[PDB]
């Protein structure tokens, strides 16, 4: 299914996963880099990851 | 009572989006709340005088700036204490007797 | 006075004494064509008991401004003679015979006659030799009242505090419970205003309105001490100016016996919410609009003005307590004042420490200040030191000329 | 100069005329040979920017 804006959510769980995996290789990236590294450049991937942390998820 | 709602779900809405960051816009906080630029003035003010929000707001360019400082320096203070209290016993003993 | 004569129950019964004379006659004296016999109606024409002998000097001064009685002068002030030797005599005659209850009826009617024929020393004599009518705490009580009700006129707040004082503490704690209120009408609330009236005028504002703003409304049915809008004057003025921020949310605004008196007028209730609620115009232009009527009377008189100053110093800290770089031009037309003035108060304010903040006079930008804590402890620490090195050297050579004894001789 | 120095305690950025105002020293030109003398002397932080008339102060 998709998750409200066109997103499957094997995908969403693979760009959070990404998101993860990538906070262990950088001691402090940008939100450009950030987005050609997992597609989704700015317009959700700082949303993306703000809403990993105040979770304790990273 | 309505009043007193749609203000205590819109502070718990902004705490909740103001804490990871460390230096925000204000325009952006305001497309989040979806309200005008002055009502979340106004809110930020209220809060940070109520101490439910750690940080300051730079008028000048429209920043939020929060709180990810303060570390563990109260060292620094408790010698402090220890520099004016030797003050004072040095007269103490400069003016003991003679 | 855009919008002036809006107050007509207070020419009622506002007050009692020659203070009201004096507030009102300062009214007229300035306003245009004002100094008439309608001025005069709340200065003289309540004269009542003995009020002959002020009457001929404040009426000769008002003859002056804007005839002397002294034959019902002399008819009334020797009726009122011809009843203290009377009276006299017979309460003197209750007091050889010994009827204790008449001989406490002597005291108290004396001093009734007394504040009704000018005699105040005696009356106070007479009000600490009540001492001698020890009936219980109940007399304890009423002979506290009564001399603070005095005291009040007697322009002394000392001997009102020791007496307010023991008077809540002789009879065990306000007989700990309050024996249900005594009589189901609570004497707290008669000392508890006494006394934050006593320390208000002792220049003690933050202890007058601590005990001030708990009176029970329901047990001001003595309106002769202290008029209920004049309590709530007081409890909102001078917690305003002395409460912070958590001691005016929890006192005042989640009070609820408070709330009844902020009912008796508006606008101080709306000022306390404007300053609560970061609004600060307003309130300043509410203040100042309202400055008048508040140095009309004198009771407040040699406490309003700089109260006020008070105030707007407490807002101006507000104003910059959640901000990292203000800019002086919002603060200047929110302040009522323009950027010159708001740059000289701010370089007072700061010389002072009350607030920590630098001045930008290029763009007019006030700036907040961090102080390093790290180079500021070394360089204290250092200073101290140094302090310490001079005064150990200074000693030794104290000490060395102690023992070769060198004097002038 | 303890005059100057109090104004530095309150100010980050003042003009050399304000400055002349604050410690009657009635002049623009006396109060910036002032301000100069004394960051010679090493009593005051502060540096000059003459495209304004502008003194600024660097406390650290």
């Amino acid at each position: 299914a998709t998750t409200a804006d066109g997103s499957s959510i094997l995908d969403r769980a693979v760009i959070e996963h990404n998101l993860l995996s990538a906070s262990k290789l950088y001691n402090n990236i940008t939100f450009e880099e950030l987005g050609a590294l997992l597609e989704i450049p700015a317009a959700k991937a700082e949303k993306i990851a703000s809403q990993m942390i105040t979770e304790g998820r990273m | 009572h309505i009043e007193e709602l749609l203000r205590n779900i819109r502070t718990q809405v902004l705490i909740k989006l103001i804490k990871p960051y460390t230096r925000i816009h204000i325009p952006f906080i305001s497309k989040e709340l979806n309200i005008d630029v002055a009502d979340v003035e106004s809110l930020l003010v209220q809060c940070i005088l109520d101490n439910t929000i750690h940080g300051r707001i730079d008028q000048v360019n429209q920043l939020l700036e929060l709180d990810h400082q303060k570390r563990g320096g109260a060292r620094y203070t408790a010698l402090d204490k220890w520099t004016n209290q030797l003050n004072s016993l040095n007269q103490a003993v400069v003016s003991k007797l003679a | 006075v855009e919008n002036p004569s809006l107050d007509l129950e207070q020419y009622a019964a506002s007050y009692s004494g020659l203070m009201r004379i004096e507030r009102l006659q300062f009214i007229a004296d300035h306003c245009p064509t004002l100094r008439v016999e309608a001025l005069k109606m709340a200065l003289s024409f309540v004269q009542r008991t003995f009020n002959v002998d002020m009457y001929e000097e404040i009426h000769r001064k008002l003859s002056e401004a804007t005839a002397l009685d002294t034959a019902w002068v002399e008819a009334t002030r020797k009726k009122a003679l011809l009843k203290l030797e009377k009276l006299d005599t017979d309460l003197k005659n209750y007091k050889g015979n010994s009827i204790k209850e008449s001989i406490r009826r002597g005291h108290d009617d004396l001093g009734d006659h007394y504040l009704d024929c000018g005699d105040l020393s005696n009356a106070l004599k007479c009000y600490s030799r009540a001492r001698d009518y020890c009936t219980s705490a109940k007399h304890v009580i009423n002979m506290c009242l009564n001399v603070i009700k005095v005291s009040v006129y007697l322009q002394n707040w000392s001997h009102v505090l020791s007496y307010v004082s023991k008077a809540e503490s002789t009879p065990e704690i306000a007989e700990q419970r309050g024996e249900r209120d005594s009589q189901t009408q609570a004497i707290l609330t008669k000392l508890k205003c006494a006394a934050g009236l006593a320390e208000l005028a002792a220049r003690k504002y933050k202890q007058a309105a601590k005990c001030l703003l708990l009176a029970s409304f329901d047990h001001c049915d003595f309106p002769e001490l202290l008029s209920p809008s004049n309590v709530a004057i007081y409890g909102g003025l001078c917690a305003l100016a002395t409460f912070d921020r958590q001691e005016l949310q929890r006192n005042v605004i989640s009070s609820s016996s408070f709330k009844l008196f902020l009912e008796l007028e508006p606008q101080v209730r709306d000022i306390i919410f404007k300053f609560y609620e970061s609004k600060y115009a307003s309130c300043l232009k509410m203040l100042d609009e309202m400055k008048d009527n508040l140095l009309l009377d004198m009771y407040l008189a040699p406490h309003v003005r700089t109260l006020y100053t008070q105030i707007r110093n407490r807002a101006l800290i507000q104003y910059f307590s959640p901000y990292v770089s203000a800019d002086m031009h919002r603060m200047a037309a929110a302040f009522n004042t323009t950027v010159a003035a708001l740059e000289d108060e701010l370089t007072q304010l700061i010389l002072e420490g009350l607030i920590s903040a630098r001045v930008d006079s290029h763009s007019k930008i006030l700036y907040a200040r961090d102080v390093d804590q790290r180079s500021t402890t070394f360089e204290k620490s250092l200073l101290m030191g140094k302090e310490f090195q001079r005064r150990a050297k200074a000693m030794m050579l104290r000490a060395a000329v102690l023992r070769n004894q060198i004097h002038v001789k | 100069k303890k005059n100057i120095q109090r104004l530095t305690k309150t100010f980050l950025t003042l003009s050399l005329q304000d400055m002349a105002s604050r410690v009657q020293l009635s002049g623009p030109q006396e109060a910036e040979k002032y301000v100069l003398h004394m960051i010679e002397d090493g009593e005051i932080f502060a540096s000059i920017n003459q495209k304004d008339g502008m003194v600024s102060f660097h406390d650290n």
